[PDB]
DNA sequence: GCAAAAACAAGTTTTTGCTGATTTTTCTTTATAAATAGAGTGTTATGAAAAATTAGTTTCTCTTACTCTCTTTATGATATTTAAA
DNA sequence: TTTAAATATCATAAAGAGAGTAAGAGAAACTAATTTTTCATAACACTCTATTTATAAAGAAAAATCAGCAAAAACTTGTTTTTGCGTGGGGTGTGG
């Protein structure tokens, strides 16, 4: 699968940056999407999607080996919604 | 590009890395000049030097033989000046620089 | 916030690098991130999340601006699935 | 008499020279002053304004070096005659017979350099600010004004008054020389007018100079130092210089005319107006054999009460050697057994065509820059070395980051390279920098007794009383400090100090031999040569046994 | 053999490297003129820097062959003309002036301050 | 006598130093070489007058070896005349017919 | 007598506002896809520490460029000697 | 009695080598900084399912970023161009 280090060398090689330089800015990149999802911005990231939060109601969840009902608490929950542009590019990337 | 490019080579001498198939041009050019190696290949290095400071390139992998290169002043501050320029350890530029211009310029008379 | 801002945002913590720089280098992420979907590539990231894609089997379809039916081709569609340390960072309920 | 010094400091001759009646008041003059719309009274914060470098004009002369303007103020010409003068100006004898002598400033060597490989030009101007003197440093009378000459002239470009080391030719090599020319220059005018005024003159002696009894009774300070000295006169002029007192006017007039009670005339102007080595070697070829018997001889030259110097040439061999060094030290027990650890900061030398450099700056180093305000260094730790923008990024001890580019880098930052180092009982160290809080300075050869892990006993030379200094585990706050058991050839001169030093077999230089005997009167010298075959370098000026 | 001429060159005295199949030559041509073997090398190399400013190189005829030193004393002219060649040219003094004496003497082997050239 | 001196006027002597100058040769040696130039070019010297001898005569040295020594001696049975004229005159008359003179191919220039 | 700091011309890289291009967002009703609690089992990204290794610098033996010094004929003048008118 | 030579003999001055110095060649060794390997270890995936919640379908507008460009601002390079030591000096002994 895709790594962090793997865009980190990807950064090093097309960009020159740093190794140290390439791995914390590939970090920060990831950061600073995660605090952006934490204080309730949605991020729009044109051509390659949009990172909506959603906030969700109780429902009446169950553990499906034992069948025992456990409810699913309130949460929020972030959900990625792909772009026109990036779909194109995927409806043929059979594996 | 930058494979020890973080590294410090503030000194006067480059122990240059060369290709097997190389070293062998090298010792030809020494013979067909007189020149030791290490001065057939700081002539070359400071030719090459002036007449391309930009030097684009896609960057050998087999067995190398290091030799001694002992450059002067002037030699040592371009080299290091374009070593910081282009990203590659002093060796590296050095080895680039030195392969091409022996690639180009057989002989090196002037 | 948009990707300007996000770019914006990497700039000033990170100072030292040009800010035309750290842009390249964001629109090289993205790049990189949408080829490898595009080569059919699952991406996981521990801490923020996965990207795969799942297949859609061809079915029928309707167009509600008019009510026409319209069957379709089966293609892949992207989908991403939050971890753990997103899931609880941004979720603000217990 | 005109006697010539040179200022020193803007902030210090500022106040200085801007702090009876006084003799007038403080005045300028110059042909060049008028441009600049200054003339005769002069504020004294234009004053120091002109000195440090800020003209009337938008011009700007600081020199930035070292963290400090060491930009040169100017030249102070003083004018000063015998005591006769002063007690004629005391009657109250106006006073302008000396200002307006010396108003001989109407500045012909006045010129500047101006390049285009090779030039003098005859600016013949310059903005200089008289300040007027009442009395001598001991109050006694001596009136005398200080014409501080400021380092400041006007081809329409401004520049800095000529000098040249080499050739003599520019202003200040003149007014050098002519320093005595001048003198009799200044010496004709008061006569001139007194021709006038009728008193009386008479040449006293060397160089033609001139000159009532009570003048022997005024001239205290040319008695004091003949008395304390029998020109290099200089010495004792100013060992024997007294600050300034305050004095009440009358209360030193009164003074005055009491102290003068029996030889003198006034009664003067009611009638005259009337007017109308050694060496010896030992061979090992092995590092490790050999140098276990130099720290070997070098311990028991320290036990017996003999001064030892260890020496070798080369960074690791000095390490390789210090360390063989203190295990023999504590095998004999010189050094104490409970070691303990602490950082220091060594130097690392920059210069113009290396400061500007990125290879040689490296994370994990100290960086300091010289704050003019603070009157400190602020102290940096390099956290990155950037290549995209060619710039440092430098942690302050509050955690704090900054990016510098190196262009913007100059004399007024220090690079230092944290190290760490043993400490036992009799320990010797070195000095590297302007540790805080001594007046130890760099090279200076301390010695510390004993340390409890928080704290260090040290010997501060002259000092004769136990100081004590920090163990720090920090860059932040790291001592300027070096382990001083084996030093560098010819670092250190000394006439008595043996050296017990080691060579190799390409060592031998002339450099390295002529330093080694330069450090003391003799070198118990350990050679890789084979025995007598060591011998043959012998061929100079120092002898064998 | 042929080392980097980083020291500067300002003496008048040079060392000249003649290989020693080239030393009799040198010797000969020395008595065909009557002029001393020194002062025929210096006559030589003063108006060889005069003739050729550019001067290519040959290719190492001699290498290996064993040389023998010959002292030179030069004037300032030559002088200055001899370092501004080897600073133009890259070799050591030494080399440039053996090379430079070598192509005279090839060229010219009856050389006449520069009014008459050859015979052989 | 190896030693044997040449009888040059004041005149001759500017023209001595400018061919020998140019010549690149010091003065012995240039003047031994043009005796034997002149000796061996005209075996057959004859009366050639001695017209310079109006001016204050100057004497340069010179030292002979056997060869021209010996040349010297038998040329002087083909005029009976001084062996300083033997030595002097005929390098008069060389320096008056072949300046610039590096071997016998090379011609008067 | 030389750096070292300062001025200055010359590009060179990085930042900044403009405006059409280009991509995004909206609306209509209906089906599946996805959302998910616990728990068990097996994968896998990922940062720490260690081992490899390689750039950079220092060493060791030899060689010889460059200079200084000791010797040597070479050029030459001073000096004593000599045969003839 | 000169004098035109004949033959030494010091003076020294272009030559011409011997030695010392210090720096270049070349293969070699040491050292630490960068790179790759090894290795925990917690995050991820999949299944078990009853049922509650979202979102593609398309297609023409509003609209909301954007990117490429033109212009300026920071910035580095190379080259002049100015400065500062440190001085010399008669006394009345000044000028941190
Ligand atoms: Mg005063």
């Amino acid at each position: 699968a895709l790594t962090k280090a793997e865009m980190s060398e990807y950064l090093f090689d097309k960009l020159g940056l740093s190794k140290r330089d390439a791995k914390e800015l590939v970090e920060l990149f990831f950061e600073e999407i995660r605090r952006a999802l934490e204080n309730g911005e949605q991020v729009k990231l044109s051509g390659f999607g949009n990172f909506d939060l959603r906030d969700k109601n109780q429902r009446p969840g169950r553990n499906p080996k034992t069948g025992e009902d456990i409810p699913i608490t309130a949460r929020r929950v972030v959900t990625f919604r792909p772009g026109q542009k990036l779909k194109s590019r995927v409806e043929n990337a059979s594996p | 590009m930058k494979r020890f490019g973080t590294r410090s080579a503030t000194g006067k001498m480059v122990k240059l890395k060369l290709p097997v198939d190389v070293e062998s041009l090298l010792i030809e050019a020494s013979n067909r000049s007189g020149r030791s190696r290490s001065f057939e290949a700081v002539i070359r290095l400071k030719d090459h030097l002036h007449r391309y400071p930009k030097f684009n390139r896609a960057g050998g992998k087999s067995l190398v033989k290091y030799l001694t290169m002992r450059l002067d002043d002037e030699t040592n501050q371009l080299l290091i000046a374009a070593k910081n320029r282009s990203g590659w350890c002093k060796t590296d530029e050095a080895a680039d620089r030195v392969i091409d211009h022996l690639i180009k310029f057989p002989d090196f008379y002037n | 916030m948009t990707k300007s801002e996000l770019i914006e945002r990497l700039a000033t913590q990170q100072s030292h690098i040009p800010a035309k720089t750290v842009e390249d280098a964001v629109k090289e992420m993205l790049e990189h991130m949408a080829s490898t979907l595009a080569q059919g590539e699952r991406i996981e990231i521990r801490g923020f999340g996965s990207f795969s894609l799942h297949y859609r089997a061809p079915r029928t379809g309707r167009n509600p601006k008019t009510g026409d039916k319209v069957e379709l081709e089966g293609k892949y569609v992207p989908h991403f699935k939050p971890g753990k340390e997103l899931r609880d960072r941004a979720n603000i309920y217990g | 008499m005109m006697s010539i010094a040179q200022v020193r400091s803007a902030g210090s001759a500022g106040n200085f020279y801007t702090d009876v009646l006084g003799s007038m008041g403080e005045r300028w003059a110059g042909r060049g002053a008028e441009q600049l719309g200054l003339q005769g009274s002069v504020d004294k914060d234009v004053f120091t304004r002109l000195l440090e470098g800020r003209l009337p004009d938008g011009a700007d002369l600081s020199r930035m070096q070292d963290g400090s303007n060491r930009h040169r103020p100017g030249y102070d010409l003083t004018f000063s005659a015998p005591k006769s003068v002063s007690m004629m100006a005391m009657g109250g004898d106006k006073i302008d017979a000396h200002n307006q002598a010396v108003d001989a400033v109407r500045e012909a060597l006045a010129s500047t350099r101006v390049m285009t490989g090779q030039e003098t030009v005859l600016t013949g101007n310059l903005v200089m600010a008289l300040f007027n003197h009442d009395t001598s440093r001991d109050q006694e009378p001596q009136l005398h004004t200080h014409a501080v000459v400021a380092n400041v002239t006007q081809n329409g470009e401004w520049k800095t008054l000529s000098s040249d080391k080499v050739g003599k030719t520019g202003f200040i090599e003149n007014v050098y020389a002519n320093q005595i020319a001048f003198g009799r220059l200044y010496r004709e005018k008061l006569k001139e007018q007194v021709e006038a005024l009728g008193y009386e003159t008479e040449v006293v002696g060397k160089h033609g100079m001139w000159e009532g009894v009570p003048v022997e009774a005024f001239s205290g300070r040319s008695q004091t130092i003949r008395e304390a000295v029998g020109l290099k006169r200089d010495v004792a002029a100013l060992d024997t210089r007294k600050s300034k007192q305050h004095v009440d006017p009358e209360i030193k007039m009164a003074e005055w005319m009491q102290t003068l009670k029996e030889t003198g005339f006034r009664a003067y102007r009611d009638a005259a107006d009337q007017a109308d080595r050694p060496a010896t070697i030992i061979s090992e070829p092995d590092r490790n054999v050999r140098y276990a018997r130099l720290a070997g001889d070098f311990a028991a030259s320290v036990k017996a009460g003999e001064e030892s110097v260890a020496q070798v040439s080369g960074v690791r061999e000095q390490a390789i050697l210090t360390q063989a060094i203190r295990s023999e030290l504590k095998t004999q027990g010189v050094l104490g057994l409970p070691e303990v650890t602490m950082t220091a900061l060594s130097p690392v030398w920059l210069d113009s065509r290396s400061r500007y450099l990125r290879d040689m700056y490296r994370p994990g180093m100290v960086m300091e820059q010289w704050n003019p305000e603070t009157r400190s260094h602020d102290r940096y730790v390099i956290d990155r070395v950037t290549a995209q923008s060619h710039s440092l990024t430098l942690r302050d001890a509050q955690g704090e980051t900054q990016v510098v580019r190196i262009s913007s880098l100059d004399s007024s930052w220090s690079l230092f390279r944290p190290e760490k180092m043993p400490v036992a009982d009799g320990e010797r160290l070195r000095v590297t920098g302007k540790i805080p809080g001594l007046r130890v300075s760099g090279g200076d050869r301390l010695q510390v007794a004993s340390v409890s892990e928080d704290a260090m006993t040290v010997v501060v030379p002259g000092r004769a009383e136990p100081a004590t200094l920090p163990v720090s585990d920090s860059p932040f706050t790291a001592l300027k400090l070096e382990n001083g058991w084996v030093e560098t050839p010819g670092h250190s001169v000394s006439d008595s100090a043996t050296v017990f030093a080691s060579v190799t077999q390409m060592a031998m230089d002339n450099a390295t031999l002529n330093g080694l005997a330069r450090s003391g009167r003799d070198v118990r010298l350990y050679s890789s040569l084979d025995e007598t075959r060591t011998a043959e370098k012998l061929a100079r000026h120092p002898s064998f046994t």
